């Protein structure tokens, strides 16, 4: 039910020059809304279908209170370009994992770890429910209100979500042969399924303050759960994570299991054991930079890019080495008949 | 020569006018790519901001390692600079280095979930990467970390291997040989792994843990004999292989059903595990699977560049004037 405006958005909003940090795809202002005084973010995309498409799941998935609000949407010219202006709730708060690094330390808690998760849980639920898939949960897109301690938490950026196709998925038998049968493609299997690998991920994080990948030179994970910090740990809540990191798209987690499964759906009443995460995430923000950088190059390979070109047959295609080598092939054929 | 700013990919990018809409592609991962016209050039290219490249000594190191590798990387199937640059008018100022380079189309771990590729695909595609990997090697240079999602490919099947950065945190390593968990052969198991993936759309050894990444890896290939064994490192190694049921490797044909004979043969012979006993890009080439693009006369080596000083130890300052001295020192490639 997204209608987006026509008119200058300055008739309607006072933007300001005050800068609340760079986008990907610009630079997003305070503004405020002339009748009520109110406060916002704007952000801006430049006007085409992925944008417009972009927004309209956003302002779907907007009546989940753990995701952003799009309260509104202009379409002008900025710099002598067609945009999609996009007033948006403000997020005072910081990201998830900077607020846990801010603490007294007040330790950071197991019941604490199990809300966080069933927000970010319940923001899936509602996105999946609807049959779409943001496709890049990861920690940066994972902002609280406000600084203040009922600050909720929410995610944002819908850059790479999509609609998707509400499909089961067959659960593979026991019993299978030894030679590899030919994948039947189906793409979409990677989307929902591609929310489901980030909640493992950031749920292995929250537990223990590193992520649950390898090293190169030989407080990372490797898929196991080190002692110290994972020694106080259930073992039901490793196994909701091994299900989540199931390398099987077809074979992974669902959201709906996901918050079924009592860690989640009885979170309320979750053990109160203290957890290491604020003092390790403190030990190094240099490495927590890396953190962050692998987990984006990870969900690359995690996702389709629906927006990659497709290979031409090779009759069809042609290159300077698929000439140079034709053009061989030729020099050959004629040199035969030449003599 | 001027630069204009713009706020892109969550930084203050400013690049040379010649360089124009600039629009930001793929994961923004290690450093933050941009899809760009050259108007100087004509064509279309990609721009990558180098990210946090002077933070650490380790980071500023591995900055002027990249950027040696890539200036020395003339080759078709390999990625190549086309440009480097910085706003920076000085060493009092430089901040940050830009890379500028070819555009492709997409990368081979996105073309295996969305497509079925055709044995005459395989062919060509696994060509071309050894092609590229054989000057690779002859330059003395391992990748390592090669895999599908460092293979970019354009629409007519061209294929250049991208990222040298290896050469912190890894998510899986399916494609990495065992005994990295090593000769230039390293690098022959990944083209192995990928092949196999093309032939299949399955990732060969989707291992979980690591545990479980060894078992699937010699549940393939057999487990090594004594002779073998005795030249694994450590101990806690050698016993839990000699845990294991003892097999030996079995027929490739009896597990790439409906595969090309002479794919399987070569696949043979890029996934063994004694790899003093695997096959070189050299060699590869040659396999009669390639008949249609083999041309011994158009697969050429490279020419070393030296260890200069990367085996010297340096204050960060100190590696921060050495790239200084490889940007301003770049010269292009002809038009
Ligand atoms: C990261 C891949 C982006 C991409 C490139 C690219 O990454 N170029 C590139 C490489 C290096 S690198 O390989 O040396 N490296 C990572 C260190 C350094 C600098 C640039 C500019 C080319 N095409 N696409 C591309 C791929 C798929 C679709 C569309 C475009």
């Amino acid at each position: 039910g997204l209608q987006i405006k026509k008119n200058a958005i300055i008739d309607d909003y006072k933007v300001t020059s005050q800068v609340l940090g760079l986008g990907i795809n610009g630079k997003v202002l305070q503004i405020f809304n002339k009748r009520t005084q109110e406060k916002f973010a704007l952000k801006m995309l430049q006007d085409c279908p992925k944008a417009r498409r972009e927004v309209e799941l956003h302002w779907r998935a907007s009546q989940c209170p753990h995701i952003v609000r799009i309260v509104d949407v202009y379409e002008n010219l900025y710099a002598g370009r067609k945009c999609l202006l996009i007033v948006m709730e403000c997020l005072d708060g910081g990201e998830l994992f900077s607020r846990i690094q801010d603490r007294g330390d007040q330790a950071f808690t197991e019941r604490e770890a199990s809300e966080i998760m069933k927000s970010i849980g319940e923001a899936i639920q509602y996105l999946h429910s609807i049959n779409i898939a943001h496709r890049d949960v990861k920690p940066e897109n994972l902002l609280y209100t406000s600084k203040r301690p009922n600050a909720i938490l929410k995610l944002t950026d819908f850059g790479f979500a999509k609609e998707t196709t509400s499909h089961n998925s067959l659960t593979t038998p026991c019993y299978t042969p030894y030679y590899v049968a030919p994948e039947v493609l189906g793409p979409e299997k990677y989307d929902k399924s591609c929310d489901m690998w980030s909640l493992g991920v950031i749920m292995y994080i929250l537990l223990c303050g590193y992520p649950p990948f390898y090293s190169n030179h030989g407080r990372m994970g490797q898929y196991e759960f080190p002692n110290p910090e994972w020694s106080e740990v259930s073992e039901e809540v490793k196994m909701l994570i091994r299900n989540l990191l199931k390398t099987e798209p077809t074979q992974r987690m669902t959201i709906t299991e996901f918050m079924n499964h009592p860690w989640i759906m009885q979170s309320t009443k979750v053990p109160q054991t203290p957890l290491h995460t604020s003092r390790v995430l403190k030990e190094d923000k240099e490495r927590w930079e890396d953190v962050k950088e692998e987990m984006t190059s990870a969900l690359a390979t995690m996702r389709v890019d629906y927006e990659q070109i497709k290979i031409k047959k090779i009759e069809d295609a042609s290159n300077p080495l698929l000439l140079k080598r034709r053009k061989k092939a030729r020099a050959l054929e004629a040199a035969a008949l030449a003599h | 020569p001027t630069f204009y700013r713009q706020e892109l990919n969550k930084t203050i990018w400013e690049v040379p006018e010649r360089y124009q809409n600039l629009s930001p592609v793929g994961s923004g991962a290690y450093g933050s790519v941009c899809a760009a016209f050259d108007t100087k050039t004509g064509h279309r290219v990609a721009v990558k901001k180098l990210s946090r490249p002077f933070q650490s000594i380790i980071h500023a190191k591995r900055t002027y390692r990249e950027l040696r590798l890539l200036k020395h990387m003339k080759h078709e199937n390999v990625i190549g600079l086309l440009d480097v640059f910085t706003p920076a008018r000085s060493l009092e100022e430089f901040n940050d280095v830009y890379l500028v380079t070819h555009l492709m189309g997409a990368d081979l771990n996105n073309i295996v979930k969305c497509q079925k590729l055709t044995d005459d695909h395989v062919q060509f595609l696994i060509y071309q990467i050894l092609r590229g990997l054989k000057y690779i090697h002859s330059a003395d240079i391992i990748h390592r970390d090669l895999k599908p999602s460092n293979l970019a490919v354009n629409e007519d099947c061209e294929l250049k291997i991208l990222d040298f950065g290896l050469a912190g945190y890894v998510a899986t390593r399916w494609y990495r040989a065992p005994e990295i968990m090593y000769n230039q052969t390293v690098d022959i198991w990944s083209v192995g792994c990928i092949m196999a993936e093309l032939l299949t759309g399955r990732t060969l050894f989707p291992g979980t843990d690591h545990i479980d990444q060894l078992k699937l890896i010699l549940r393939l290939v057999g487990t090594p004999g004594a002779e073998l064994l005795k030249k694994i490192s450590s101990e806690s190694a050698r016993n839990y292989i000699q845990s294991l049921a003892q097999m030996p490797k079995m027929n490739f044909a009896n597990v790439f059903i409906g595969a090309n004979p002479l794919a399987v043969d070569l696949l043979e012979k890029m996934l063994v595990l004694d790899s003093d006993k695997r096959i070189t890009a050299a060699q590869a080439l040659a396999h009669a699977y390639f008949a249609q693009y083999h041309d011994p006369d158009d697969e050429p080596v490279a020419d070393p560049y030296d260890q200069s000083f990367e085996s010297r130890d340096l204050l960060i300052d100190e590696w921060k004037s050495l790239t200084y001295d490889e940007v301003i020192s770049f010269v292009p490639p002809p038009l």
